């Protein structure tokens, strides 16, 4: 098993952690292009597999703490870019793909913290450092 | 408790005994440790916090829900209200200075008020949320 | 408790002892501090509130859930009901005047009724929600 | 970290806080225009980034307290306008964009307060004071 | 408690001691205040309600969850069941007449049954929901 | 702040309160007609504002108490009309618009009250008494 | 106010209560045919009102107790009919409309009762006895 | 009222209970073919009734206990069939219709039982034994 | 009944358990191709049964523990494949079908474990060892 | 409690003391009221139910969650298990006959087992759900 | 409790006192009934289960959440940990043989550890979930 | 408790009494078993954990929510804060070495602080979550 | 605003509307006799106007309910006539024209209605009653 | 109202309906012989009426269930005939016309039915049984 | 940006807009007189430009509200004229052209509005007021 604190998503300015990251989640996806034909051994669904596109999405939330890199996430959204992002699995290693900044949202209440979700999605080809 | 709790009780004790109201309404009887003597009898007390561990990957903080009780020997406890009103006027949105880290918001929470013993003494707890950042 | 609580108990004490009913049903025995003497025995008592801190960015308020108990030495406590009925007839939708801020709604909440001790005395609590605005 | 009380949304009449703001939330958005091509290094999703439109939305709720500026939010909705609004992040600074008043709703119960949500969305180009 | 509670306990006492069953099963021993004497020992008791404040903008009402306990000195408490069965046969869907307002439904709620003391006496509470309209 | 009891929706027969109104909620709406163009300063979403239609909707629930005006809400629904309705904000004042009776529903259980929701929506031009 | 026990839905065989009716709910509906025009005083939504169709739906649930009329609800569903149904408001009076038996469902667990929902909808013109 | 244990769904191999049936639910359906015309007495929705198709669906869940008939539900799904199924209401009697095995799912956790839902739907004409 | 620990999903490298599997669930599906005709005995829905395609889907979640086979699930997703997977029912036996890796997602919080869902779906013809 | 509770405890007492097992494992020591004498010491007891009021518009019923405790003076309480196992073998899915109404299902619920006093006596409660129909 | 509970405590007692560890760490001091004598003082105890009635239409089972406490007279209770570690090493995923039915999974649940009395004796409860099938 | 609990209390005792702060603030008075003598009076205590059984099909682990209390005889308990601050500075994100398995994260949880007895002694519990992997 | 329930087509036998009249649409036409001389002040197309033939076409949809007016249209089709037809416009008035019965069609499904379209076209000079 | 299950097309061999009869639609036509003389009271188009040829067309959809009436249509197509066909209208009656078998088509998918459309057109004088 | 509520078609009687004006669309045309000589610098098509005829067509949709301007269009259709029509463009200005009333149609449903389309086409030389 691994520590929850060790897996961290991070922006460029050279990569630094975004200050408050109470909850984060890398999520991979595929759409399963169906290739079903008349002749099937049991009638089981037939899928091509590799041809279908594939995705990654990052959702990192927590307390809004101002840092130099938290202001960067403001800069990525207003001036529309697709910079490099990096989520490191504790054992697996870093990811290092170009993502974008699809939806961010700052929220605060009359008694709570200033908090934010930061939702991202893949914008290019990924990697894996092993 | 958490690392900031050494400095938090020190600074909320210093914002108390500096307000002009509650100095003409309690006096010098704001303390944690009771000065032994005659027990004046309209004091407040600032000791029991508890932490709700709001922290980070990079850094860590705390939610100190500290209790400031108001004790009063008067027959009714309308006297104890205005002393507790001068507590709450002194602490919500305080923006004070700590020795370890800083606090970001000193809000207000539940504040019960009852008779502790034999119905002679009246305790008004005042729970304040202190989100501090280490 | 909160800053309005000094004026809230004062004003709900003044709307009591001015209702014509409960003046012919209790008398002058509405108090917080008990007048020592013979203990008449069909009194009410208005002290224990607690606050539920409903506040704002700009300004702050309070939800005072104050308890008005009805105590009665009579054998049954049908006598204590109509005295408590005259409490609740006097306070729900009160729209009274405070000295610190104002209240916006004096609603009604739970009102339990039981025997406190040796089954000789009967306590009818009456919790009223007092959303005040500082 | 920052105080929840410091980040505030505000109307024009010169900007003042709307009276009851128990909970508020600025939320930015982008639609991620997909530009996927045959030739991809790993088949990773390809996104253009900057070309896609971008949004902001404000959702501020709390107790209905009548002020001069709370009556302004009535005036903006009935006489359809797109005036200037301003949500200030505690460290980041103000936003100062033209938003509209997409949905407001006043609600009250038999024992609770009079409360309202005030939901807004971007209607023009935004800013950032730094 | 609420304004109807003066008349509610009065009317549910009058529907009791008029049922033919529980008059041949308890007798005249249905009361709130205990008549002092020899303590017959198979009585019921109708005092402790509590209110759940179901009200309106225009008008107000109450949810009286009143408890009618059944106490029995018999060795087993199969005797106390049929007396409590004659309580519940007398009160669910009562549609009785009140002196302040009216009730709209006298339903049934939880009814626990246990040994109170030294396992000599057996208490069967019977909580009935009384949605009254003031 | 204002009392929850003071803001009240009311039918015509001359307007009277519908008997049981435990929870009520006026809710205004707009659809935000989007007018986005090629040339934008930051690419920010552009909205015309005033041209888009605008709405109001009332949802008042509580205990079914029979009154002369509760029977009126039966009469408005069966014989299809668009009569005048009036929700009064405690400070703001009355609204006085023609609404309709889009969905009502009476509900009762084996131990609870007879209760109802009464959902309404705007059918004409509104007002504001100030 | 009224008793929850007094408002009752009932089948024909002459109408009798279906045995277990822990929770029941008559629900009326309208679709609000929109008639918006260019010229509007404030741009407020304009609705014709009366022309739009109107509905009623009954949802009565509770314990499955076999009666002569509970077997009737089996008979109405298998042999497809639109018989007369009758939900009586405690003060208002009966309804007496032809409904159908759109969805019923019997359910039971390893420790609970045998229970059912019985969902109905209007199939013809309704009434009101006053 | 009836026992929850008495109403039981059962497979063929001659019908036997599927071993673990903690929760089961027969559910009937109809789609209410609407036949609305210009001339209506109150404008009430008009429905033909009998012409519309009608359905039944069975959802039986509980602990996965291996029996000879639990293995049958594996056999019905892989080799696609529409065999006869039978849900018996405690008073009403059996149903005896051909259903299919639309979705089954086995589930187990690190500390719980092996459990399953077994969802079925009607595939032919039903019956009722009375 | 069977142990929850005994039913296990497993990847190839020869099959090994994926390290953390707190919750797992095989789920079979069919789409119920409807063949309704004019002439029906009671108007009951008619279904062909066997002709319709059929599915299987695996959803296994738990703590992210790095193993040689947990890194394999990274390898299956980035280099798009349809390898053989195997979920063993405790009594029934193994399944041994080719599935794909449709969506995986790693998640971690500031105080919890590193956790993951691993959602799969059938990509070919299945089996059953009995 | 509810009207069926007079007949329910009577019928579950009659299904007990008729099972062949628990007659060779307890004996005649199944009761509510204790027969005074020497206190044999491996008895059971069937008194404390409570009702969860599952009722109807037309008719009414009850959910009796009655407790049957098993008390045993033996050193270990493996003796008390098989006596409680013979309770549960006798009552789940009973389908017995009542004098007021009938029951529809006598299921099983929580059954705790502990040492009551000085760790000399062992109490195994057995809560059974009795959905009866009046 | 349920019918399997006669055989469950018997079989988990037999898997205990057969593990090689906890036989060199406790000894023969694993019991329900205490053998009177000198009270050795580093024993365990296996009696208090409770049932969570997981059953079926066809057949019935039980969820026995039995508690195995570890009591230790040593000054610290690091001695009591390894004895409790040898409990948990012996029982999670046991797959043992019962006399009435069988169990399907003997999992692990909460295991608190505290000082019972005068802070001289240390109790480590160990709740194990035993889903048995009758 | 679980198998790792023999080694967990041993290793968190070894990371304590090695920090330079709390060695000049408490001294050598960090223990589970109290060394008898004069009772110095500003000690800490590390014994009561409990487990939340986070495990696997293949392997098993534990969530030890161990409590480290801080006891202080000083008049105020600002002295007890910095000693508890030096506890929390020593343990959150510890990454230490165990003898059975390893831990993956030593987080922080609730930390209450109150007067235990006669208001002379002050107890600051500090609950730390220890997700260990066996 | 005018109700769509008001505009009614009706046959002779004395005039009565048909039964299923779900959607009806009178449609007028003119063929736009282009008179484009070489001279035209900007090269604009000039048109004559009154020289164009003018037409009317009625397309009535509905559900087959047997009425004498519905049987009449079948008799008008088989015995091919061009009788007087009459179409109300709500607040304009009737049209009262001779039309023919150009194409009718009856349709039915396995689950739905007996429905029909009824297409008509102008056969003579029309009128207008105002 | 009339059930769509009632209107039935049927072949000769004595008349029997075909098996899959999912949707059927008799459609009549007339070509509208335009007789537009120069004189016409408003320049309206005048039509003759009875001079127009009149037709009928049947389009039957359904699922291929093998029946002798379904084999008959294949024999009618290959041995090209124009036999008598008969179409009931629910409460009108039959048509009983000579038609041909203009275009049929059998269709099937990898997952769905064996379905068929059957398009017919008029071949002679029709009838009506009332 | 310009409001769609601003562009208005209007009839003469002095000019007033019609009542239901839900969607309107002036549409200009030119037939593109192809002058493709054999010589052309890349074989490109050459066009003449000003030789082409040019047109305008107005298609107005709306809901039938009775107005004198709505009655006027019926009178323009029956008494076939080509009067002056005028269409504002918001910030361009009016058009003020002679058009005809080519095809109008009134429509209504069993539940919706009395709606109408109004199609016009150019009849003369147009103008522009700037």
């Amino acid at each position: 098993a691994q520590n929850g604190k060790d897996l961290l998503i991070k922006l460029d300015l050279q990569f630094e952690t975004i200050a408050g990251l109470r909850a984060t989640r890398i999520s991979f996806n595929a759409e399963t292009v169906d290739v079903t034909s008349l002749e099937s051994q049991g009638g089981w669904r037939e899928l091509l597999g590799g041809a279908g596109v594939r995705s990654a999405s990052i959702s990192g939330a927590g307390v809004f703490k101002d840092a130099d890199t938290d202001e960067r996430a403001r800069q990525i959204f207003f001036d529309g870019e697709v910079p490099e992002f990096q989520v490191i699995i504790p054992d697996f290693g870093i990811v290092q793909g170009p993502f974008m900044i699809t939806s961010i949202d700052y929220a605060g209440s009359h008694n709570g913290e200033a908090s934010y979700e930061l939702a991202m999605a893949s914008a290019g080809a990924l990697s894996f450092t092993a | 408790s958490y690392a900031v709790a050494g400095a938090l009780q020190a600074a909320v004790y210093q914002q108390l005994r500096a307000d002009a109201v509650l100095a003409a309404l309690v006096g010098t009887a704001v303390y944690d440790a009771v000065p032994p003597g005659p027990l004046a009898g309209t004091y407040v007390s600032l000791g029991p916090e508890d932490v709700a561990d709001a922290s980070d990957k990079t850094g860590a903080g705390a939610v100190h829900d500290f209790v400031i009780s108001v004790i009063t020997d008067a027959a009714g406890f309308a006297t104890a209200k205005a002393a507790a009103a001068a507590v709450s006027d002194a602490l919500v949105g305080a923006d004070l200075v700590l020795s370890r880290g800083r606090l970001v918001g000193l809000w207000f929470l539940r504040a019960k008020a009852r008779r502790v013993e034999k119905a002679d003494m009246r305790r008004i707890d005042l729970v304040f949320r202190a989100r501090v950042e280490g």
